[PDB]
RNA sequence: CUAGUAACGGCGAGUGAAGCGGCAACAGCUCAAAUUUGAAAGCUGGCUUCGGCCCGCGUUGUAAUUUGGAGAGGAUGCUUU
């Protein structure tokens, strides 16, 4: 029962993925199809760059782990980087 | 930002700087050649509008076309006149578009935005070399500027009912006769 | 002059103003 | 009619045509400074400053054309005098 | 009549305290620049391919 | 009672409990639950005992358990005299509805009206506003707001004090009164009050009081500290003030959570330890904070004024109003209280600027003592070079200034005293100095029948939409 | 090609699909 | 042919239709004229007269149809271009007071 | 198909469309108006040992971003090469 009269929670089941589609006595090129679409795919994972990666090192030897702190850092931070993308590339690279 | 206030001027050209530099050059332009050519333009937010950069292959062009009518009325502009004579004098280019300029009693003035189409800056650019293609040679000899898309009556409506997709092609289908196999 | 203690002070027509015939303002130039 | 339940659509950006920029309008008016002012509109601004607003807006209907482009072409050309006023 | 009036300053009397944009300014006008790191980056790989 | 005893949602009851409250004051316990049941329910309730959130979870319990969507509606409406305070019942339903999927949002007078119309039209399920910008969106403002199922009055006494009367009698006229609960909630109990309870009440409600009749009033010898400073110089004072008032008790009281953060964060950088307190952190933060404060020995605190006046203030050496305070009255007899109160001596101080010279002649019309300071000028720590170096270099202290100063002239924009602090005398090159800019921001200072047209009559008939 | 349009067959191509009958 | 017939009217232009009503009125002043006769018309085939005092008086809004001009050949009458007309009206005219508010239009 | 219909012609000889609908085929986009301003990042030549050297065009504007059922900028967390 619905108390607000909508007709899309009758055929419901801000954010969507965008670069593909999640999905839930045949003929056998069907069956084909199947198997190639459901294939298990190699990840192809991104890696960060030799820069990238002592950047990272010499804001966690000077800082710790406090990001809120290597946010507010100028030499070691010259591009004023916030603390929640910082925690970000940091996970990426293996150190905390 | 000095484009948007040279279109509020050009919306004033009856106003004291207006006048008087549009009589100073009406002037100087009739002291030169019919047709000749112009360094810069004369209106940089108008011709910037109309596609011009400044890149090796853009050239602008000045013309005078003699005012007044043949009592019978010609069908295209004096615009569309000024094209055609500055793409017979450059016949390697192509001609993009143009814009008023200046306007006597006897004469009007023009000035055309050229392309070339073998400068390799503009063969190698894209959203320019269309132009390089062989369907837009002598656009204005065919009524493909911006001139001859309003004599043509090429806009949408039940007030261009005649003139949409062609004037001629549109009174043809409308005049033959279609007989069918089984009729 | 600040009659109560902490708030604000209190603080050419072309038509005169009658009664049109639905008792409405009726404007008379 | 039929009776379809209404929505309510977003306002539409080009509905929103209708110029309220203030840089645009900043502009204007500077430029009105600079270019100053058309031969028939010294004809409207004298007439507005001896008082003879009504043969104002006759004579720039007949060089406009319309009684909507007569009516805002006095009622700018009004404000510039008013603004000429508190400068001096 | 005068054929030539002064101009009366109405608009250009009253000085502006205040810029006419309200937009933000980007982060890239606060931090080293991007481009500038890119061209230095392309050059690295010439040197170090020789 | 506790809110764990009383039955709610998984979600509501474990947002509560993140939130560390875990008792129920005297406005949380006696009208949350008839508003639950249904019923419609006024009370008269001093601001800062609890009642935000006492008209706030059954507004929660309704959207979830209506299952709301930002396709649907407005769903829960709440009206709010002052800017101030809608951004404070902002700050405790994003605490509040932190584990529900419905949509939080406030409008409010001074901000962006186009980015409030793109959020109206995206679907915002809980409606935080301002009397006068909720009436322009009503009216022009295409949004849904058919699926209404409660409305909130806030501080009603304080809203026909404003001289909202007319647009809360249109914004009734507007909502609709079908099957919805109404909530008002007013400290001082007037004729408008109850005209303004009558057209938005549906038959007999419950009324409540918790309001204290017996409140202490002011004296002949109650001295009232103010400085006469220039615009430019008004943080420099303070920053002078606070560097050797140190090792002392000190309280700032500031007009905007804005003008909080960004000051908060530029004292780090210029060397000066001060505590903060405002709605952008979380509640147990706050609490903690404050309880630190309170069991410390020394130290500065930095909050708004409509924070501190739910807050018990303990004993301090001076009481800081930098910004004028949004209820004058209340400022006065309170914060009067809250200095010369207990052993210890304590001196309330205000900011002035020389355009503000009305105050002193309100404050004798009152019969209240002044006391003036001198304010020497060479014992300034003329830090603004350091100050405006360090703004137009760091991208986000740069963005903090911005936000502070926008919100600083929209507060003194929504004065209620508008003959003493007045928008359009104070300059605002000056004021942007005080901030750290050089040139100011770019702010709109604006957010009888006379000459009609010639035989123009009114108007007879026509849908207009 | 256009760097605005190289970019939008980078990440939004034309992909390879059918419907089941 | 009605604007031949008035010594005391001037012709006037088209007027914009998104325009208001009352700023007739505002025109009517303009050309210093106490009465308005406005001819408005509606998807290029009906036509509706307004006859009205110009500041403060009535105002009649008639549909008129079934016209015919001067030009027609079957008419054989002409007479005297701003001459002073005999005015006929009818008894009916005089007996319904919307009527007469419309004679004396 | 609409349709010799509307509409216009001494409302003669006559002239004469279009919307909807059913099909064939379908695909969307590029600029000017915004300052990269913490870095003309853009391009024509012609000398090459073919990798990179200079001459210039151009700030009166060449790259990147944006093109009004949009967009920018910040923040934010996933997802794509």
């Amino acid at each position: 029962s619905e108390s607000d009269a909508v007709p899309q929670q009758q055929q419901q089941e801000n954010h969507i993925r965008q670069h593909d589609l999640e999905l839930e006595s045949k003929p056998e090129v069907l069956r084909a199809l199947e198997r190639e679409a459901t294939r298990p795919v190699e990840k192809t994972v991104r890696h960060q760059s030799e820069r990238e990666r002592e950047w990272l090192q010499r804001l966690v030897d000077k800082h710790g782990d406090d990001v809120a702190a290597m946010a507010r850092d100028r030499k070691l931070n010259p591009y004023q980087q916030t603390a929640s993308d910082i925690k970000r590339r940091l996970k990426k690279a293996g150190l905390l | 930002g000095a484009l948007k206030y040279l279109e509020e001027l050009s919306k004033k050209k009856q106003s004291d700087v207006v006048r008087f530099l549009l009589r100073v050059r009406c002037w100087e332009y009739r002291q030169l050649n019919v047709i000749h050519r112009a360094s810069r333009p004369s209106r940089p937010d108008k011709a910037r509008r109309l596609g011009y950069k400044a890149k090796q292959g853009y050239v602008i062009y000045r013309v005078r076309v003699r005012r007044g009518g043949r009592q019978l009325k010609y069908q295209r502009s004096l615009r569309a006149t000024a094209e055609e004579r500055v793409g017979r004098r450059c016949s390697n280019l192509r001609v993009l578009n143009s814009y008023w300029v200046n306007q006597d009693s006897t004469y009007k003035y023009y000035e055309v935005i050229l392309v070339d189409p073998n400068h390799k800056a503009i063969r190698r650019d894209p959203r320019i070399n269309w132009i390089c293609n062989p369907v837009h040679k002598h656009r204005e000899c065919r009524g493909l500027t911006s001139t001859g898309k309003k004599s043509r009556g090429l806009n949408k409506g039940h007030r261009f009912n005649k003139t949409r997709a062609g004037r001629r092609k549109t009174w043809k289908r409308h005049n033959t006769l279609s007989l069918w196999r089984y009729r | 002059e600040i009659l109560e203690p902490f708030v604000d002070p209190p603080r050419d027509r072309n038509y005169r103003i009658e009664k049109d015939a639905n008792g409405g303002i009726r404007y008379v130039y | 009619g039929h009776k379809t339940t209404r929505r309510v659509l977003k306002e539409r950006p080009s509905r929103r045509k209708g110029a309220q920029s203030k840089r645009t309008q900043f502009v204007r008016s500077l430029i009105r400074e600079v270019a100053g002012l058309a031969p028939y509109e010294r004809r409207v601004i004298e007439l507005l400053r001896n008082g003879k607003d009504k043969r104002a807006r006759k004579f720039s209907k007949k060089k406009l054309g319309t009684f909507g482009r007569a009516k805002r072409k006095c009622e700018e050309l009004q404000r510039i005098i008013a603004e000429s006023r508190r400068a001096h | 009549e005068d054929p030539y009036p002064d101009t009366v300053e109405w608009f250009t009397s009253v000085e502006e305290k205040m810029p006419l944009s309200a937009a933000p300014e980007p982060k890239r006008r606060f931090i080293p620049s991007k481009n500038e790191a890119k061209q230095i980056m392309k050059l690295v790989r010439a040197i170090r391919e020789g | 009672q506790e809110f764990s005893e009383l039955n709610l949602s998984e979600k509501t009851t474990k947002a509560i409990a993140e939130m560390g409250f875990t008792k129920m004051t005297e406005i949380q316990r006696r009208a949350i639950p008839p508003a639950l049941a249904g019923k419609d329910v006024l009370g008269a309730a001093k601001t800062g005992s609890g009642k935000t959130l006492a008209f706030l979870i059954p507004a929660v319990e309704m959207l979830s358990s209506l299952r709301f969507k930002p396709r649907n509606g407005t769903g829960a409406i709440v009206v709010t005299p002052t800017r101030e305070l809608a951004l404070q019942i902002f700050g405790v339903a994003r605490e509040l509805m932190k584990y529900h999927s419905q949509t939080y949002g406030v409008v409010i007078g001074g901000a962006n009206r186009r980015a409030e119309a793109e959020k109206l039209g995206k679907g915002v399920n809980l409606l935080i506003a301002t009397p006068g910008r909720l009436l322009d969106h009503l009216q022009n403002t295409p949004f849904v707001f058919k699926n209404l199922k409660s409305l909130i009055i806030d501080e009603a006494d304080r809203i026909l004090e404003i001289g909202f009367e007319d647009e809360m009698r249109q914004i009734v006229k507007i909502l609709p009164k079908e099957d919805r609960q109404t909530m008002l909630f007013s400290a001082t109990q007037t004729t408008k009050v109850e005209d303004l309870a009558r057209i938005s009440l549906r038959p007999g409600p419950l009324y409540i009081n918790v309001d204290e009749e017996k409140k202490y009033s002011t004296v002949e010898g109650l001295e009232q500290g103010y400085v006469v400073v220039e615009a430019d110089k008004r943080f420099l004072l303070l920053f002078s003030f606070l560097k050797k008032m140190a090792k002392k008790k000190i309280i700032v009281f500031f007009s905007s959570c804005n003008s909080v953060k960004y000051y908060s964060e530029l004292l780090q950088y210029i060397d000066l330890p001060v505590l903060d307190l405002h709605g952008k952190q979380k509640q147990q933060k706050r609490t903690n904070t404050f309880f630190e404060f309170c069991n410390a020995k020394s130290g500065t605190l930095i909050c708004t004024d409509v924070a501190a006046r739910g807050l018990d203030i303990p004993q301090v050496d001076w009481i800081v109003q930098f910004d004028p305070p949004d209820d004058p009255r209340d400022y006065i007899h309170r914060v009067g209280r809250t200095a010369r109160g207990n052993n210890g001596k304590g001196r309330s101080l205000l900011f002035l600027q020389p355009c503000e010279l009305g105050f002193l002649a309100h404050l004798k019309a009152a019969k209240v003592p002044v006391v003036e300071y001198d304010f020497p000028k060479n014992k300034i720590l003329n830090v603004q070079s350091q100050l405006e170096k360090l703004i137009s270099t760091n991208y986000y202290l740069n963005q903090s200034a911005k936000e502070g100063y926008r919100s600083y002239i929209h507060a003194y924009a929504s004065h209620s005293l508008r003959s003493v602090f007045d928008v359009h005398k104070l300059d605002l090159v000056k004021v942007a100095k005080s901030f750290g800019f050089s040139t100011p921001p770019r702010v709109d200072i604006t957010l009888p029948q006379g000459r009609r047209a010639y035989g123009s009559q009114p108007r007879q008939g026509g849908r207009y939409k | 090609v256009l760097e605005k349009t190289k970019k939008r067959l980078t990440h939004f191509p034309q992909r390879k699909y059918a419907v089941k009958a | 042919d009605l604007a031949s017939m008035l010594p005391h009217g001037r012709k006037d232009a088209k007027f914009d239709t998104k325009s208001r009503l009352y700023e007739l009125c505002e025109l009517a002043e303009l050309y210093n004229c106490n009465n308005v006769l406005f001819f408005e018309a509606r998807k290029g085939k009906d036509l509706y007269m307004w006859f009205s005092k110009v500041p403060n008086g009535p105002t009649v809004k008639f549909y008129a149809q079934n016209l015919h001009t001067m030009e027609e050949l079957h008419f054989q009458g002409n007479c005297l271009k701003g001459s002073r007309p005999i005015l006929s009206f009818d008894a009916a005219f005089e007996q319904e007071p919307y009527l007469k508010v419309i004679k004396e239009l």
